[PDB]
RNA sequence: UGAACAGCCUCUGGCCAAUGGAACAAUGUAGGCAAGGGAAGUCGGCAAAACGGAUCCGUAACUUCGGGAAAAGGAUUGGCU
RNA sequence: CUUGUGGCAGCCAAGCGUUCAUAGCGACGUUGCUUUUUGAUCCUUCGAUGUCGGCUCUUCCUAUCAUUGCGAAGCAGAAUUCACCAAGUGUUGGAUUGUUCACCCACCAAUAGGGAACGUGAGCUGGGUUUAGACCGUCGUGAGACAGGUUAGUUUUACCCUACUGAUGACAGUGUCGCGAUAGUAAUUCAACCUAGUACGAGAGGAACCGUUGAUUCACACAAUUGGUCAUCGCGCUUGGUUGAAAAGCCAGUGGCGCGAAGCUACCGUGUGCCGGAUUAUGACUGAACGCCUCUAAGUCAGAAUCCAAGCUAGCAUGCGAC
């Protein structure tokens, strides 16, 4: 598909060349934001795991769980 | 001076001075280059409807400034440019009052062409089977009339012109069904040959590829988007008057001087803005094509992957392109769903702007904001749907 | 009569968004002991009526030292803007902006007047002024 | 709710009469918001705007020792259990 | 009106300038022009022409600061200085003062000078001048005065007519496509690269032409992008209050907040902005007048940011053609 690209360091999405906004930080780090939604989160100090649109979330569930213990007078 | 010797250049051009409503919905170039070139394949203009705008990335090449070569983003206007039905060969003889038509020839078989044309051009939106155009002549009477014109043309050396009309009925997405009759000049060789060809040329369409060559600098002429009625500030580009508060903000202060008892034409005040005829010159025609049966699409992998030139979800307020397309450099005058005409550059010089072609890499036909690039990526989003999407 | 050229910078290569008018306070990104510069004028510009001269990344700028050590203080020296918080557009089409607005004080020879840079330097600045480039911790 | 006879919402009591309809253009009037910069605007920070309540910490040269003082400047503030 | 006073431009040429009156200047004088100083005047207006400055915007003027193209030089290069055609196009930001003016800082190709009811108040501001309050100093017995200072002090009305701006529009009817009369008219400036560490120069230094690329300022568009906007009250969040709760919502003159398409919009985003001719300045040709000789008398060539097309915008609604 696309062979020349950047990668959004927030929302994960491929950024086309001739697109996006790159924040140059004072410590010389580069952060790549696909669009204005992406960069607002960074400025506001959102962790991407903090359910932003749900960026670097997506983590596995498990199943249900037993009725055991958690204070119920057994030993 | 008289007062304050700190003076500014004048706001708003005097060559773009009457900012007022265009006479017709389609711009009409008032002169054309002179007949000096190839035979009546060379129409000097073609018409389309501005579809919207897209973007293309092209890999430059120059050396003067610091950075050069490598990819560059570019704006490009996409225009749907259907093949156009040339109706007639019209004989305009030059006079010392400027050109005068002697007669106009109309095709041998019009019965749908003039009937879609007719809610301006004439009037009434196809009701009871009416709005009348002349029906084709007696068989050998009408043919004789055409050849009588050939004699007149070939004795004074007529500047050959063509009446054509835009068949917008080949497009669907644009809600207008109404053909626009227009005059496009024919350029080429000797009078006898060009006229003879021109008779045969109304018995068949003319495509995009046959009027413009790729790379060419083409002046694009249209009528700007209508904005409505607008202030001084956005009509002439004057300053706001500056204060904390002030009984006029978006205003000019003084519109003359005491002794000439009359307001100048050059002073800036409000009025209509937009819907103005304008010419915007020297636009590189990057690509000409069409959906399926002209162009391929793209060449796969590095070149680019196949991407239809419409953005997914269609152009806002236009329709969806699924036909002819023409990539003309940068911005283009007009809104969307208005006639734009392309007419070859009068300054045939070129010189060095582009010169060399500059192979199409990316189209930016944007389907993004979290997804996109046709088919597979759209499928990925649809996977997170399915039974309510 | 004609003033003879050189000095004033050169023809940028892009059209750039003005971020710093006159009378702005702008960080000193070198270790002369100066720790605040004041942009007073722009070295190269031609302006017009009412409109404040404004400068941007890579431009040659005129500055006075507002605060720091008294040796630097209240002297007027040329400066080059190394960073500006207003976006710069590169040819490729990505927009690059910096965290802070900073300039360095520079010699009239275009060599640094400062011991070292701190923070990144724009590619644009390095091209125009190659002796800012050879003072650079980082070039982006 | 909250110090509140503050504001806001509501009870009780009282109106529904503020000519009505349509478009909702520029231009006004009245109300908001603006990236980056931050008074360079201007005779002048005019008002917009920001600060703001409180608890804790911290508090100046000076002074008629009473004050300045809520100086400045910071941090804190929920739901629920 | 006038032009003493002011400003600008000449004539003469004693001198200066190593030399050398006249590259550039120019005494003692002397002739003009202008109203860009201010008076003189009372012509006009006191049953009423709104003062000054600034803010803003225009047009014009040239005695042209720059740029275009040129002629001088005590122009080697180069700074620089002089003169010409020329208002085509620019001619700046701040600090302070009500001050325009002024005076600095700082940029620059350049930061020219003047006018338009001392341009510009039913466009503004109201800071100065110039009311009523008031303080101080001086003068005055006093009341008061002050070309002395200082502060606070109401800016009314356009809907009429024209101008201008845009909107429609009756001439067989109805309607098209054109033509293009006439009017308006646009691009500007700079640096880097190359030339070139070259020409030139003893060295120090140090070009331009041409070839190249972008910027600056202006103009004209457009929303791909990017940024801004939110009344999609679209979605989420949150507080107070209100539906007993649940759920789904209501009210806070748009409740507040984070986002937000579509639309609009930003040298706060992008892209684009034309070349032929006729000529000027000026250098020339041939060549008399003036046997020779001369850009000129006759004839004639090259030639400008000029001008006129080209081109671009109104489309003659009282021009017209074809259909």
């Amino acid at each position: 598909m696309v062979l020349k690209t950047e990668l959004c360091r927030f929302s994960g999405q491929k950024i086309y060349p001739g697109k996006g906004i790159r924040f140059i930080r004072a410590d010389s780090q580069v952060f790549l934001f696909a669009n204005s939604k992406c960069k607002r989160y960074f400025h506001n100090r959102l962790k991407p795991a903090k359910l932003t649109w749900t960026a670097m979330y997506r983590k596995q569930h498990k199943k249900d769980i037993h009725a055991e213990a958690v204070k119920k007078r057994r030993r | 001076m008289s007062h304050r010797k700190f003076e500014h250049p004048r706001h708003g051009s005097l060559g773009f001075l009457p900012r007022k409503r265009c006479s017709r919905h389609r711009g009409k170039v008032k002169s054309f280059p002179k007949d000096d070139q190839q035979k009546p394949c060379h129409l000097t203009a073609f018409l389309g409807y501005k579809a919207g705008m897209t973007h293309i990335v092209r890999e430059v090449e120059k050396p003067g400034s610091k950075l050069h070569k490598k990819e560059t983003c570019e704006a490009v206007t996409i225009i749907e440019t259907p093949p156009l039905v040339i109706v007639g060969l019209v004989a305009y003889v030059k006079t010392p009052r400027g050109l005068r038509t002697l007669n106009s020839v109309w095709a041998q078989h019009l019965s749908e062409d003039v009937r879609r044309r007719f809610y301006k051009n004439w009037c009434k939106s196809k009701k009871k089977a009416f709005t009348k155009y002349a029906l084709k002549y007696d068989s050998d009477a009408g043919k004789k009339e055409i050849q009588l014109q050939l004699e007149k043309m070939k004795k004074y050396a007529t500047i050959v012109r063509v009446i054509a009309h835009t068949q917008i009925r080949k497009m669907k997405g644009l809600k207008q069904k109404k053909a626009h009759l227009m005059e496009i000049q024919v350029n080429g060789g000797t009078i006898a040959d060009k006229v003879d060809y021109g008779y045969k040329f109304f018995e068949k369409e003319v495509p995009v590829e046959a009027v413009f060559q790729k790379d060419e600098m083409v002046d694009i002429i249209g009528v700007t988007k209508g904005k409505g009625y607008e202030g001084v500030v956005t009509r002439w580009g004057v300053t706001r008057l500056p204060r904390k508060t002030h009984r006029g903000l978006r205003k000019v202060a003084c519109i003359g001087a005491w002794h000439p008892a009359r307001v100048s034409y050059t002073v800036a005040r409000a009025g209509q803005n937009g819907y103005h005829h304008r010419t915007e010159m020297n636009k590189k025609i990057y690509k000409m094509g069409k959906s399926g049966q002209e162009s391929h699409e793209a060449c796969t992998e590095f070149d680019r992957t196949e991407k239809d030139i419409t953005p997914m979800g269609g152009f806002p307020h236009y329709g969806v392109v699924k036909g002819d397309y023409l990539m003309i450099k940068g911005c283009c005058v007009g809104p969307k769903k208005r006639v734009v005409t392309l007419r070859q550059s009068l300054l045939k010089q070129t010189s060095r702007l582009a010169l060399e072609e500059i192979k199409l890499k990316f189209i930016d036909t944007s389907s993004k904001f979290g997804h996109g690039r046709f088919q597979t990526t759209d499928e990925k989003q649809k996977f997170y749907g399915r039974l309510k999407a | 009569m004609s003033k003879r050229g050189r000095g004033g910078s050169a023809g940028n290569k892009f059209r750039m968004s003005l971020g710093l008018p006159v009378a702005a306070t702008v960080n000193c990104a070198d270790n002369t002991g100066a720790k605040n510069l004041y942009i007073i004028s722009v070295k190269g510009i031609k302006g017009r009526l009412n409109r404040l001269p404004s400068a941007c990344v890579g431009d040659m700028v005129m500055a006075t030292v507002k605060k720091g050590k008294p040796d630097l203080r209240k002297k007027v020296m040329p400066a080059v803007i190394v960073r500006q918080r207003k976006p710069w557009r590169r040819k490729d089409g990505v927009f690059m902006y910096f965290e802070d607005n900073a300039g360095v004080i520079v010699n009239p020879k275009g060599e640094m007047k400062g011991s070292a840079i701190t923070g990144p330097i724009g590619k644009e600045c390095a091209d125009l002024w190659p002796r800012i480039a050879s003072a650079a911790n980082a070039i982006v």
